[PDB]
């Protein structure tokens, strides 16, 4: 399992800043906290997937809690943005993007952790492995070298005490809420698979095979050629793995074939393999 | 759930 | 560095004329986060379109999902129009019904 | 014997412009076939048969979807299917804001001197093309030009692209003209 939180803090004005933080569990976006300096009242904490309704019915004050935590984080975030904009300025956008991740085994035990910050798309500082030593920018390829001594000074000045609490959250509550979230996420959901051939061109054609609504996201889509003749330029190719609102995924693939051959599409998702005819004769 | 603490930059 | 968006257009379920469905336009790998995205029906902007909450990948680049419930019919064509500062002009990516 | 495949006005076309792919193989054949490697190009099979017979495949207004590596041949079942022609790389340009081209030590060069040209992009790209105003393949990239000499124009432009969609280039960099010392 993996419980990940993404924070995007945008600085537009000294009075215009936005923070949108999203929680993602096993690839499913389930939580969002949003707030703008302009309003702040209208700050919100929403479940963003159907199973979060079950979470709320079982923990009635979950959303109010998270929102209070969010309101606080934004306060600190407002200071951090103003401070980086002043000290670093920006090249493309004055945005601070940071994230923390929790890796656990099925049964909930902590396997790995990570906390990372990036400003204007540039890595600023990270915390990995033992989660005790922060690293900094990759000054060899980053415009951030323009402010190296300032950044190194900020990184060197991070206590072992502000750090440990980040580590204990990752090893503590983070792995603990992962177990809870685990009890509510949907069960393995296999794809609806569809395939066929199209765009006939002389003795050539295009075979396709697409998988719809599967979760988890890992999947294997293969064309099985029951024959010997294949075009020279032929090479199977899949579009990227894409998300849909309901927390499931989508993936389509294609291959150049001789309209001649027998092809089927094999799709393996978890411990399940489906096979359908795609072109016959 | 979100952590209670943010790093001070 | 600025980063130019990748664009993918797809439906939630296999397309069947007359049957309600969901059209998606997923834009990823971009920076800055500022971006305009529209789903088009036969060349015109669909009004009901919504999008997910801003998020980013491992390289800090952003991504968003724009969507709308729709009913495809034989007569219609759909596409996703995207504009970003890295682009000379808006890009249009048509929906391939089988992908 | 393999047919010939070429493009008019050329293989690198600005987005929106027209371009025609042309195939020729034996003054008698009318059995022309065109195809884009790996991923099929639907526009091809939409070309009127009248035009195909002349080995003419017009694209009135080119888009990103047209870009690709193409090949043609002539033939049928009934008799005859030839070798595929040499591949033609159909490139569309104009998608991304332009990169900048600079002469490494300086734009002014001595005769017989070689020179380093650098193409820089404010947008992250892993591919760069140096074109002479005839192009060479590579976030900035380095190219060496020379030996140089007067009365030979040494004019260049460069493009940036993403190696995953290699036939899709940005707007061209501004024309760079070198000055040969004399
Ligand atoms: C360090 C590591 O494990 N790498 C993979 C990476 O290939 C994948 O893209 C990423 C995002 O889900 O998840 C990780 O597990
Ligand atoms: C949205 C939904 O599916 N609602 C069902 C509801 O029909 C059923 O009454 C309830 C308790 O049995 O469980 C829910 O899952
Ligand atoms: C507990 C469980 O298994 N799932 C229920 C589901 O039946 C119901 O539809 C949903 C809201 O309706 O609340 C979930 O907690
Ligand atoms: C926090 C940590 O240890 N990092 C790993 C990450 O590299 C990997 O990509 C992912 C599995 O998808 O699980 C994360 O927890
Ligand atoms: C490393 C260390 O001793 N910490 C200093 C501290 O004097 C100061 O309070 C903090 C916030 O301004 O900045 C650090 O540089
Ligand atoms: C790591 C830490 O500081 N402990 C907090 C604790 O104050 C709080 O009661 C609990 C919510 O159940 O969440 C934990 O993260
Ligand atoms: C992908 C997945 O679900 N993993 C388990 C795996 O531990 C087990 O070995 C397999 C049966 O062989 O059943 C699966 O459910
Ligand atoms: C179990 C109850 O019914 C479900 O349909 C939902 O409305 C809520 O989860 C509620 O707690």
């Amino acid at each position: 399992h993996v419980l990940r939180y993404g924070y995007t803090g945008i600085f537009d004005d000294t009075s215009h800043m936005t923070l949108t933080v999203v929680g993602i569990f096993d690839g499913q976006h389930f939580f969002t906290y949003h707030v703008q300096s302009s309003d702040k009242a209208s700050s919100r904490a929403n479940g963003t997937i159907s199973w979060m309704a079950n979470v709320s019915a079982a923990y009635p004050t979950y959303l109010d809690g998270e929102r209070a935590k969010g309101d606080l984080i934004f306060n600190q975030t407002e200071q951090n943005l103003l401070e980086l904009e002043i000290a670093l300025g920006y090249r493309s956008q004055s945005v601070l993007t940071w994230t923390h991740e929790c890796n656990t085994t099925e049964n909930g035990s902590f396997v790995a952790g990570y906390e990372g910050f990036g400003w204007d798309g540039e890595t600023l500082m990270e915390l990995k492995d033992n989660l005790t030593l922060w690293t900094g920018p990759n000054y060899e390829i980053s415009w951030l070298k323009q402010q190296k001594t300032y950044i190194d000074g900020k990184i060197k000045n991070i206590s072992e005490g502000d750090t440990t609490i980040q580590r204990n959250y990752l090893k503590g509550n983070c792995t603990q809420w992962s177990v809870i979230y685990s009890g509510f996420q949907p069960p393995v959901t296999h794809p609806v698979v569809k395939g066929g051939v199209r765009n006939q061109n002389d003795n050539r054609a295009e075979a396709f095979c697409t998988s719809y609504g599967f979760f988890p996201g890992e999947i294997q889509i293969t064309f099985i050629h029951y024959g010997d003749k294949v075009p020279e330029d032929s090479e199977p190719q899949c579009n990227p793995l894409l998300p849909t609102l309901d927390g499931t995924f989508h993936q389509g693939c294609y291959v150049a074939i001789f309209s001649n051959q027998n092809y089927t599409c094999r799709v393996t998702h978890g411990n399940w393999t489906v096979e359908i005819p795609i072109s016959v004769t | 759930a979100l952590p209670h603490a943010i790093l001070r930059l | 560095i600025q980063r130019t968006p990748k664009i993918q257009v797809y439906s939630r379920h296999p397309a069947e004329n007359g049957k309600s469905n969901f059209l998606n336009c997923y834009v990823s790998g971009f920076h800055p986060s500022d971006i305009e995205v529209d789903l088009l029906k036969n060349g015109e902007r669909i009004e009901k379109v919504e999008h997910s909450d801003l998020s980013f990948s491992k390289d800090w680049s952003f991504y968003l999902l724009y969507y709308t419930e729709f009913t495809p019919t034989e007569k219609d064509e759909y596409a996703c129009r995207v504009n970003h500062v890295t682009l000379s002009q808006p890009k249009i990516v048509k929906w391939d019904r089988d992908m | 014997p393999k047919p010939t495949l070429w493009a008019e006005p050329g293989s690198v076309i600005t987005q929106g412009s027209p371009v025609t792919l042309r195939c020729q193989g034996g003054q008698e054949t009318q059995e022309y076939r065109l195809y884009r490697e790996k991923k099929t190009a639907p526009w091809i099979t939409r070309i009127p048969q009248e035009l195909v017979k002349k080995g003419q495949f017009p694209i009135p207004s080119i888009t990103w979807e047209h870009a690709g590596r193409y090949r043609c041949y002539y033939g049928s079942d009934t008799a005859g299917r030839s070798e595929s022609s040499d591949p033609l790389e159909l490139v569309v340009t104009g998608a991304y804001i332009k990169p900048t081209l600079s002469a490494q030590p300086s734009p002014v060069v001595n005769s017989g001197g070689n020179v380093t040209l650098q193409c820089d992009s404010q947008v992250a790209f892993d591919g760069f093309i140096l074109c002479k105003e005839q192009c060479l393949n590579s976030s900035r990239a380095i190219f060496s030009v020379g030996p140089v000499s007067p009365s030979r124009r040494w004019w260049y432009r460069c493009y940036a692209y993403d190696s995953n969609s290699p036939y899709e280039w940005s707007l061209p960099s501004d024309l760079l003209e070198l000055l040969v010392l004399g």
